[PDB]
């Protein structure tokens, strides 16, 4: 899934498009949103929730 | 809409019985074909494997 | 020619392949129809074996 | 629509001699046509109510 | 699901930096091959080494 | 045990009357025809000389990003017709199909059949029920429902 | 001689075993049977010999 | 009714027909049909 | 199962990417090969001026 962050303060552009994978673990019911390394995008990224 | 998924699962499962059941009715009516004078007639193959 | 003809220097520059966007080509060339050269309409009458 | 659409693509399987024009096909070809045109007319009344 | 358009100057930007996009010998307008020592003429054709 | 090429001079051997490889010769045929034949198209498409304000025409956002060659790609019976009794889509296919009933137009409901029991003697039609006749339309023309003897055995 | 009639005729039941087994499954199919989808395009193909 | 009356007629004439091949009209030898050919 | 979808891409790498430093061969009918292998052909065409 991707979801979209406005940005304010910038040259270029008024928006973002970040690219983060939602895993679903069966054995308890619970979820984990992930966000994988993007080359050279300035954001920390990572885990986004536990 | 819960019943429904129910109903969806259940078809599902009936589905896939269903596509065995015509593979093995398929397999079998070729070898019920089969006769001495027949072309494709071949000996066996050695391999021994134990699989359950 | 090129639509740019419009600004070529006709008056000092001569016709060239920068300037032109299609050539006299044996495709014009076939018996049976005319076809015009320099305000000339030359029928063409037939041709050799 | 669907089922006349699967036993059309079904019998194209047949082989060689056996891939003949029967009438069969033949109606499964206008069965096809006909439905189609059945979809047609309910999506008109369904635009005109 | 609301993405707003992208302006001119950005669409000229991905065109231009596209993996598939490709540039060429750099012809004539007609088509023609352009001469090696006319590109080395720095004028209106240039060298792309 | 003698050789033959002794009596030939050398004027002879040096002038006579005059008398690549065929696929160099057909490809380079085809490339002959590659420019003889060429036309130039206008390949409808922005590019990069013509500027910015060239690049307005296709609407994209950035769903549409990634695409090769970047840019959006571009663009008999009905029955919403009305259609009276003898009129239908079966009197469509009435001919196309394994039966061969083809209108004749002067007297709607009377079709001819295309495989005819004898054509060395006169032609026979097909006769549509209901329908309506004005003015008598006094033609008197064969009908048939089947093929056989005049007055059978099993009817 | 015999063995060249019985190949011929070994090939003509193998193939009307095909075709039988493929039309029986036409036959027998039904609306909400396994395994039906759409098809569009198999209305104007048309291969037979 | 009246193709009813061929099949009725056509399967007598198949049925005498069988009046040959009886034992003592003809002498049928044994066949060997469960064979494996061997012309190949 | 809904319909799939097809996700946006960032424009901001987009622009950030590199170019494609390559470029593409011409046709080899060069005027050499068709004066090498046309010489001595002429088209004769009869016509009228009216």
């Amino acid at each position: 899934a991707y979801f979209q962050e406005d940005v304010p303060i910038s040259m270029e552009e008024h928006y973002r498009i970040r690219h983060v994978n939602i895993y679903y673990y069966l054995e308890d019911d619970s979820m984990s949103v992930i966000e994988p390394v993007v080359e050279n995008s300035g954001i920390p990224q990572g885990k986004l929730i536990k | 809409t819960e019943q429904i998924r129910l109903n969806r699962s259940a078809k599902y499962n009936l589905e896939k019985d269903l596509r065995d059941k015509f593979t093995a009715i398929t397999i079998d009516d070729v070898c019920f074909s089969l006769n001495n004078n027949s072309p494709n007639i071949n000996f066996s193959e050695k391999v021994v494997r134990i699989e359950p | 020619l090129v639509e740019n003809a419009k600004n070529f220097p006709k008056c000092v520059l001569e016709i060239s392949d920068q300037e032109v966007l299609e050539w006299y080509t044996a495709k014009d060339f076939i018996v049976g129809k005319p076809l015009t050269i320099l305000g000339r309409t030359f029928f063409i009458y037939d041709c050799d074996p | 629509l669907k089922v006349a659409q699967t036993r059309l693509d079904e019998r194209t399987r047949r082989p060689n001699v056996e891939l003949c024009r029967d009438m069969a096909q033949l109606r499964l070809v206008n069965e096809v046509y006909e439905v189609d045109e059945t979809i047609q007319t309910l999506q008109q009344r369904l635009r005109d109510s | 699901t609301d993405l707003p358009p992208l302006s001119e100057k950005s669409k000229w930007n991905l065109l231009r930096l596209s993996p598939d996009y490709k540039r060429t010998y750099q012809t004539f307008p007609s088509g023609k091959r352009v001469s090696s020592q006319e590109r080395q003429r720095r004028d209106l054709y240039f060298e792309f080494r | 045990h003698v050789d033959l090429d002794i009596y030939q001079s050398s004027y002879m051997v040096d002038y006579k009357p005059f008398g690549v490889t065929p696929q160099e010769q057909a490809k380079l045929d085809a490339q002959l025809q590659s420019k003889e034949f060429y036309q130039p198209k206008p390949n409808p498409n922005p590019k990069l000389e013509e500027g910015y304000p060239a690049f307005r025409r296709p609407y994209m956002t950035a769903l549409d990003l990634g695409v090769p060659g970047f840019f959006p790609p571009q663009e008999r019976f009905t029955t919403t017709c009305h259609y009276a009794y003898p009129a239908s889509l079966a009197l469509y296919l009435a001919q196309q199909d394994p039966y061969w009933l083809h209108q004749r137009a002067d007297f709607p409901c009377l079709m001819e059949p295309e495989r005819q029991p004898a054509p060395e003697v006169g032609k026979g039609y097909l006769l549509l029920p209901g329908c309506l006749c004005d003015h008598h339309q006094r033609v008197k023309v064969p009908i048939l429902n089947r093929w056989g003897p005049l007055m059978p055995f099993y009817q | 001689s015999d063995r060249s009639a019985q190949h011929e005729l070994e090939k003509d039941l193998s193939d009307k075993q095909a075709a039988l087994r493929i039309d029986d499954k036409c036959q027998h199919l039904r609306n909400t049977s396994e395994g039906v989808s759409y098809f569009r395009g198999v209305e104007r193909v048309d291969a037979t010999v | 009714a009246c193709k009813t009356n061929t099949l009725l007629l056509d399967t007598k004439c198949m049925d005498t027909r069988r009046k040959l091949t009886v034992p003592a009209e003809k002498f049928v030898p044994q066949v060997d049909t469960f064979t494996r050919t061997t012309n190949r | 199962l809904n319909p799939s979808e097809k996700i946006p891409l960032d424009p901001y790498t987009q622009l950030r990417k590199e170019p494609v430093r390559k470029y593409v061969t011409p046709s080899d009918f060069d005027q050499l090969k068709q004066f090498l292998t046309f010489d001595k052909q002429v088209l004769r065409f009869y016509a009228i001026w009216d």
